[PDB]
RNA sequence: CCAAAAGAAGUCUUUCUUUUGGUAACCAGGAU
DNA sequence: GAGGATAAAATACTATATCCTGGTTAAAGGGTTTTCT
DNA sequence: AGAAAACCCTTTATTTGTTATATAGTATTTTATCCTC
């Protein structure tokens, strides 16, 4: 009880409802964010998240194809539980079950694989950064100058 | 010494080698061969292994064939593997980018069981990378290297861990199978007998006893010693062998209704039908070995077996009994001790031809699955072995292996000890093997049993310490991947010549002597007491009757790096690596100088790395060039040996190579004919002599820094030639038509000077960062379809003239020479990657001088950058007027204990000058042992102090008391080793004597030419809006978390704020910083930076609600 | 070699393990592609 | 860690031999290996406290 | 939150602090580098501004 | 608060987002799998890279190419839709998926301890078996019609 | 912020105007 | 004999210094479309 | 009008089944067994 009452007084408290934890929309990350650019002769270089968007799109169109066509329960219950998988991969791909494989057989890199770790927005950018007006070089000894 | 045209080097050793230094590329070589089945492989086993030749693609095909249907009603089957001719050369292959490879043909059959109809075809399996003949592969064009990885060998190993609670023994026992499922017995805290199958929960082993066909009876009648047994069957609570299936069927299948006959199929599939468990040969040896169960019967079947079990639990209960010994129904007795998981006895080596084998195993898996499912879904009478064989999953293996592993890697051609020293590693990580991150203390150490197996110097100083280790220079690899090294076997007494390898078991059970041991000349030691290695590597002092073998040399112990080290024991191991590891980084120079004071380990490691060029027959020289040399055999025929003439290896040097023979010589067989990258006369030479002040100087060689005279840049001493290597191609595209051209979209015309008539520089030419090296232009795309454009394009004629100029440029910071050009093209039906219609690649060549900050070292791992290059005038010089070329600091040779470059500076003068003993009335006593022709040398002289024997203090002494004049009869240098210098900057001599002499220092490629960078302003990255990284680009240097905790801690508030904000990613502040400072005016006040409202929208995309108040 | 005068600027080593290891100094120009660093802040910076 | 008892009975003046000197290796590689660890353990220290 | 998301297990505190609707009040060193505002320290702080 | 930001800040609050949240930042609806035409090399229509939704890949030109001029801003082209502005705001504009079926994030239901298992009281075991349609759940029950 | 083309003025080569054109993730190897 | 409460074990998640450079970026199969004869 | 060689899409499926070098720390679910009524 007192781990459970933990979470229900954190609902209970706010103005806030717990149905936003299942979702009926999901967003899109602008483009820019996600860019695919031209390498030279005819090839791009995908983020990496058009993918994970672009299977959850699919799904999305096959199940909402698939309801007003009529069809068994069987059928789509099987593209709404795809549907939830490909929702689960884009948000944090591999938690559950076998990660979502690119070529080569790697996993993607889901929305929650931008935020964690040492390569993460946070350690990677915020807390440091890269910046102009500097150089490095090898040092030698300077007996000459002054302190 | 025994090269037909080596150099004289006057070697101090005392002792005598029986055994010569075998093939340094043996590993490489043997394990591929024996993949393949070669002849030599046959007979090489012949006179070993004749009980059962076979290689490792006739063992995967057999393990594979025959491939069966569930009813049985037709098989598939393959033997006889074959290759044919190689498909082009060497050089072919490395010049066009094609992989050097053989094709692959084999003999597959398929037979209907009903009918009898066989059909058998001749079906081609892909193009086999084939290895050279200097262990390497090239793949697409490169040169790549196979590296061996160390493992734990499959067996069975028994291990005590004690208990926190109860402060008791808790043995248990692992068998771990290849490529199988595991089980473990252990004794917990109470007294019972567990069993982990597969990895379950634990469970009595009465029940898997049961569950084998054992009745209560039995095992009470067997397992009647030990109160354990006893105490777990009767507390077992299960009766009957069906219960035991069905408990053990619970336990292993989650949620299926156990059964009587799938539990009694699905255990005996787990563990004894050899389709899902092999334990391999090894795995078989050792199993057998531990447990003594069939010593005489060959090693054919790779499955477990009820004896083997039983066993293991026997041997288990009675280790924890506290017994010595047991002796197993049926087997002889064995030991009962625990296991050792780092013995180089349970550590084996999987070579070359292993690792490919298994690569080539996983797809034969894939193409058999491929083909029994095909088996099905085709009507009998049109199935034909070509039909049902996908080859496929097969060739893919092989491009992963050999494209994607941690073990197939580049090769090292920093120089050519870089190559060898990469052929003979011995890697703990890769895929199958423990990881840098998670490998702790006890694996990198050191085991007293890689005696005369690894060498314990040569390892990386970084993480990668003791996980990487190199083979030493006597050791071999046993057909079971177990490392051997030879011994010299003494009978009675008597130290004999008859060498016999021994693996670290058998080195183990007997006692082992040192070779620096005194022989008296008829194979018997002086005293009685010496040195030995007893059997945990105990050191003590037995009497010389116990011995039973001697090392064959010193110098058994170190690898080939670790053996050019002149004066190695004199070093400690600290610096004895560094010097080890520092031999491979190395530039060639410009002209190649040997050194003074060796070790004669050169000449086999120059002519065993494979850079020179060695006569393969015997006969007379006819036509010498640069360029090539002809060679008349002595039975009519003649070769012509062509050079490769500054050519760029895998790591930017020069690989020349110029002949050292003259038009009218005649050479031998296995003679060096002409010298290579960084060579002398067939020898290793990797730096230069240069003569040497050990005193401190003004302070400029302050805290390892290093004072050199300007006479070694005006005479190109330390010069070196770096290459590079620029590619671009042009491709079809959807659009299409990719072209290579001068008619470049705005660009003007001088910078289209140095272009030739059809795109590309001209060689000769020089250029610098931005110059254009080959035009090229590529369609605009945006196919538009604007009323008046497209009427006009479409029946009028307007051309599209869309191009985008994607140019090669030379990138920043580089610059030299344009010293070739090669050119593919479609039209000459040159073999090109798919969709490319050319390939245009061009070299860029710089010669490099010695500059402050550029890295030097020696041989005993003095390191240090270049602080100052005095002018020649200004130098310590000796009465003569010799400056000195190197000042080393005084401070850090007595603190580092690497007291081995004081001595070699000792006898380097020594063999500079030249001496003569003067055995005018007797020969000096300090001079009795000196081998004969010591006793006197000419000035110039190449001496070797082997590595372990070599010049004692008292010889050293005794040749610097007699040390020739230089022109007039004046010594410069005393008894003590010290000179009287000047000071060539004021005049006045330095007060009391310095040591000089000659030592050998190499130039490292970590020059500053390379480490330089700056930038003001650049380009920048595209989702945040921050400065890019690496010096080709621009970029800017990052200021991390620590930085910033560093002005926190300053205090320094507005120098962090602008550090973040107008010099990263305030993308209107950097613009409005510039034009201030350009125009004089303050500079503005920090925004906001761009990478935290990536922040905010990638939040938002994960469905939170992030929202700035105010 | 006037614009330069009197103008600080920041030199920093890695690791950074306290605060010395960042320190400010007045630059000159000199021959080479090497910094020059005085002798007695080597044990500040941890810098052989 | 335990001492070998023999022990090194030579000086680096007059040059170890072939035991003396693997025995000496014993303990240097493990002094290496100590810094070579504890550098990260060292920073990660740093940046919680 | 935020110094605490920057920190370690952001996954974690990033659910916890929206299932409890925590609001920043960008009083630290660290919150006030992320977003590029003058740390409340040394030359920073009200007295010496 | 600030929407675009001035660094006037004294606060940034967190909390969970509901789908009338998730429709209110989005400009658009992606419903289609489509990133980029290859020929033309300009965005497709409804797709993941869309002008309509995201805005113009080209400061102040439209997709159908009648607005080219600075002059015209603020506009919306009749024709084709594209809004005519800078091409910067691809950097700042969502969209969002109107998904067929309910979907739960994964957040709230993976992670350890789950958290809609402590609000509703159910064992993860299980609840995985409901989000996956491997068993079915009683929602509602009429406990005095039923005596 | 740069390149190309055209027009005007002067200088014998700069200024003004118009048009077009304008990166990442993995694996590996090193250094202190 | 049955139920509950407490040890036990078993899984689940998290972390492990800084900096630099170099090589690659999908295959494979099904159905279809378009051009050539 | 039919055949052959080049496009466009999908997906790495997830069984009554193709995957075994880390340790150290904490936290949360089983679970097994013991104690009580
Ligand atoms: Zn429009």
């Amino acid at each position: 009880a007192l781990k459970r009452l933990k979470v229900v007084a954190a609902f209970q408290q706010s103005g806030n409802s717990p149905m936003g934890m299942v979702l009926d929309a999901v967003p899109v990350i602008p483009p820019e964010l996600r860019p695919m650019v031209q390498l030279d002769g005819g090839r791009f270089a995908t983020s990496d998240l058009n993918d994970l968007y672009r299977r959850v799109i699919n799904r999305n169109n096959r199940l909402k194809r698939l309801i007003d066509l009529g069809a068994p329960e069987i059928i789509v219950n099987n593209e709404k539980r795809m549907l939830q998988e490909s929702v689960d991969a884009l948000f944090d791909n591999g938690r559950r079950g076998r990660p979502v494989t690119g070529p080569g057989n790697r996993p993607l890199k889901s929305l929650s694989d931008l935020l964690k770790g040492k390569q993460g927005r946070f350690r990677q950018n915020l807390l440091g950064k890269r910046v102009d007006y500097s150089g490095r070089s090898v040092i030698v000894v300077g007996p000459q100058l002054k302190l | 010494n025994s090269v037909p045209g080596a150099p004289n080097r006057v070697s101090f050793a005392k002792l005598r080698e029986p055994l010569e230094v075998p093939g340094l590329l043996d590993v490489q070589t043997d394990s591929f061969e024996w993949l393949i089945g070669s002849p030599r492989w046959r007979e090489s086993a012949a006179e070993r292994g004749d009980v059962n030749p076979v290689g490792g693609l006739e063992e995967v095909l057999y393990e594979l064939s025959p491939i069966e249907d569930f009813s049985g009603s037709m098989s598939l089957s393959f033997s006889d593997p074959r290759f044919d001719d190689v498909k082009a050369p060497v050089d072919e292959c490395k010049d066009k980018d094609m992989t050097y490879a053989a094709p692959l043909f084999v003999t597959a059959e398929f037979i209907n069981n009903n009918t009898g109809e066989i059909k058998s075809q001749t079906v081609f399996m892909g193009d086999f990378p084939m290895m050279t003949e200097k262990g390497t592969f090239i793949i697409n064009g490169t040169e790549r290297v196979v590296v061996s990885q160390l493992v734990r060998s499959p067996g069975v190993y028994f291990d005590e861990t004690i208990d926190k609670s109860t402060d008791k023994t808790l043995h248990s026992v692992k068998v771990i199978p290849s490529r199988g499922a595991w089980l473990e017995f252990d004794v917990d805290k109470r007294d019972t007998v567990g069993v982990r199958i597969d990895r379950k929960r634990r469970q009595p082993v009465t029940v898997l006893l049961k569950a084998l066909g054992w009745t209560s009876e039995q095992i009470v009648e067997r397992f009647g010693f030990s109160e354990i047994m006893r105490s777990t069957l009767e507390k077992d609570n299960t009766v009957g062998t069906d219960e035991a299936l069905l408990d053990i069927y619970r336990k292993l299948r989650p949620g299926e209704p156990p059964t009587k006959e799938s539990a009694q199929t699905l255990l005996e599939n787990l563990f004894f039908k050899e389709k899902r468990y092999d334990l391999a040969r090894v795995g078989r040896y050792k199993v057998n070995k531990k447990l003594g169960l069939h010593v005489g019967e060959p090693i054919t079947s790779s499955t477990l077996t009820e004896e083997d079990v039983v066993a293991t639990i026997e041997y288990l209960v009675r280790l924890h009994e506290g017994q010595t010994t047991m002796t197993v129904p049926g087997g002889v007795e064995v030991p009962v001790e625990t296991d050792d998981i780092d013995h180089f006895g349970n550590r084996r080596l999987r070579t070359v031809g292993e690792l490919i084998q298994n690569q080539i195993r996983v797809g034969m898996s894939r193409m058999e699955r491929v083909v029994r499912e095909r088996m099905t879904t085709q009507d009998v009478e049109a199935i034909t072995p070509q039909t049902l064989i996908n080859i496929r999953p097969v060739v893919a293996a092989i491009k992963e292996f050999f494209g994607t592993s941690q073990l197939s890697q580049f090769m090292d051609q920093n120089n050519p000890l870089s190559g060898l020293t990469h052929k003979r590693r011995l890697s703990a990580l890769g895929p199958g093997g423990l990881s840098r991150e998670r490998a702790g203390l006890e694996v990198r150490d050191v085991h007293p049993s890689h005696y005369g197996r690894m060498c314990p110097i040569e390892t990386p100083e970084g993480p990668n310490i003791g996980l990487i280790g190199s083979l030493s220079v006597y050791a071999r690899v046993n057909p079971f991947g177990f490392i051997e090294t030879p011994y010299r076997k003494v009978v009675d007494g008597v130290v004999s010549d008859e060498i016999v390898y021994l693996t670290a078991d058998e080195e183990d059970r007997h006692v082992v002597a040192q070779a620096n041991s005194p022989i008296d000349a008829d194979g018997r030691f002086v005293e009685p007491r010496v040195l030995v290695r007893r059997k945990a590597g105990e050191v003590e002092y037995v009497p010389s009757s116990e011995v039973d073998y001697m090392d064959v040399s010193p110098r058994q112990m170190v690898s080939v790096a670790t053996a050019m080290i002149p004066f190695l024991e004199h070093d400690d191991a600290n610096r004895a690596l560094m010097g080890a590891n520092m031999q491979r980084q190395a530039v060639p120079l410009v002209r190649s100088e040997a050194p003074l004071v060796g070790t004669g380990m050169e000449l086999r490691a120059a002519i065993d790395a494979g850079d020179v060029v060695v006569a393969e027959e015997s006969g007379v020289i006819e036509e010498v060039s640069a360029d090539y040399i002809t060679v008349m055999h002595d039975n009519g025929t003649r070769r012509t040996y062509r050079m490769r003439k500054f050519a760029r290896s895998n790591h930017g040097t020069c690989a020349n190579q110029c002949p050292i023979v003259d038009a009218g010589d005649r050479v031998e067989a296995g003679q060096v004919i002409a010298d290579g990258p960084c060579t002398d006369d067939g020898e290793m030479a990797l730096g230069k002599n240069l003569l040497v002040a050990i005193m401190p100087w003004e302070g400029h060689n302050y805290e390892d820094a290093i004072i050199l005279s300007n006479r070694l840049v005006e005479e190109d001493v330390l010069t070196s030639i770096h290459i590079e290597e620029h590619e671009i191609d042009a491709r079809d595209t959807k659009l299409g038509a990719e072209e290579i051209t001068r008619d470049i979209p705005n660009i003007s015309d001088e910078v289209l000077a140095d272009l030739d008539e059809r795109g590309i520089v001209r060689i000769g030419a020089e250029v610098r960062d931005g110059d254009i090296l080959v035009g090229k232009v590529t369609p605009k795309g945006e196919t538009e379809l604007t009323p008046e454009e497209r009427l006009l394009r479409a029946i009028f004629g307007e051309k599209a003239r869309e191009v985008r100029d994607t140019s090669l440029k030379v990138p920043h910071g580089e610059s030299g020479k344009v010293i070739g050009i090669r050119v593919f093209s479609r039209e000459d039906e040159d073999e090109l990657p798919a969709g490319v219609n050319e390939l245009v690649r061009v070299y860029v060549a710089q010669k490099r001088k010695i500059s402050d900050g550029d890295k030097l070292a020696g041989r005993h791992g003095n390191k240090g950058v270049i602080g100052k290059i005095l002018p020649v005038e200004d130098m310590p010089f000796l009465a003569d007027g010799t400056p000195v070329d190197i000042i080393l600091n005084t401070h850090g040779v007595p603190r580092r204990m690497n007291i081995g470059q004081i001595l070699e500076t000792h006898l380097g003068w020594c063999a500079h000058s030249g001496w003569k003993v003067d055995a005018a009335k007797g020969v000096p006593d300090w001079a009795a042992r000196l081998p004969d022709e010591l006793l006197e040398a000419q000035p110039n002289a190449i001496v070797s102090t082997p590595v372990f024997d070599g010049a004692q203090e008292a010889e050293l002494q005794g040749l610097l008391s007699c040390t020739l004049p230089n022109r007039d009869g004046d010594v410069l240098v005393d008894a003590d080793g010290k000179a009287m210098l000047f000071d060539g900057r004021s005049g006045e001599p330095f007060p009391y004597p310095v040591t000089v002499g000659y030592m050998y220092i190499m130039k490292l490629h970590h020059l500053v030419d390379d480490k330089i960078h700056a930038r003001s302003t650049g380009p920048y990255s595209m989702i945040t809006q921050q400065p890019l990284g690496g010096k080709a680009q621009f970029g800017g240097q990052r200021f991390g978390e620590m930085e910033c905790w560093a002005m926190q801690a300053y205090g320094a508030a507005y120098t962090l704020q602008e550090l973040l904000t107008i010099k990263s990613d305030d993308t209107v502040g950097r613009v409005k910083v510039y034009e201030a400072i350009v125009k004089g005016e303050n500079i503005p006040e920090p925004g906001i930076p761009e990478s935290f409202k990536v922040l905010l929208k990638e939040l938002q995309s994960l469905c939170l609600n992030v929202e700035v108040l105010s | 070699e006037e614009v330069i005068a009197e103008h600080p600027v920041l030199l920093n080593r890695a690791p950074t393990l306290h605060r010395l290891g960042i320190q400010a100094f007045e630059p000159m120009l000199v021959e080479g592609k090497a910094i020059q660093l005085h002798p007695l802040v080597c044990e500040a910076f941890n810098a052989d | 860690g335990e001492f070998i008892p023999r022990p090194v009975k030579s000086s680096f003046r007059e040059g170890l031999t072939v035991l003396e000197y693997f025995i000496n290796t014993h303990g240097a590689r493990k002094g290496l290996a100590d810094t070579a660890l504890r550098t990260a353990d060292s920073g990660y220290l740093t940046r919680r406290l | 939150w935020l110094s605490a998301a920057s920190f370690q297990e952001t996954t974690r505190v990033l659910t916890d602090a929206a299932i409890n609707c925590r609001s920043d009040k960008l009083n630290g060193l660290k919150e006030n580098v992320i977003i590029g505002k003058l740390i409340p320290a040394g030359t920073g702080i009200n007295r010496y501004r | 608060g600030a929407m675009l930001d001035v660094n006037f800040f004294d606060e940034l609050r967190i909390g969970l987002a509901t789908a009338e949240d998730i429709r209110q930042w989005s400009y658009g609806e992606v419903k289609k799998p489509e990133t980029i035409n290859y020929r033309t090399l300009k965005p497709e229509k409804d797709g993941l890279f869309c002008e309509k939704i995201f805005g113009p890949t080209r400061d102040w030109e439209c997709y159908c190419g009648k607005y080219k001029r600075v002059r015209f801003k603020g506009i919306i082209c009749e024709r084709c839709g594209v809004e005519v502005t800078r091409a910067k705001v691809r950097r700042e504009r969502m969209g969002h998926i109107e998904l067929a079926a309910p979907v739960t994030h994964i957040w709230y239901f993976k992670g350890v301890p789950s958290r809609l298992g402590y609000l509703l009281d159910l064992a993860p075991k299980d609840l995985e078996k409901i989000i996956y349609f491997a068993a079915y759940v009683i929602t509602s029950v009429d406990e005095e019609m039923r005596h």
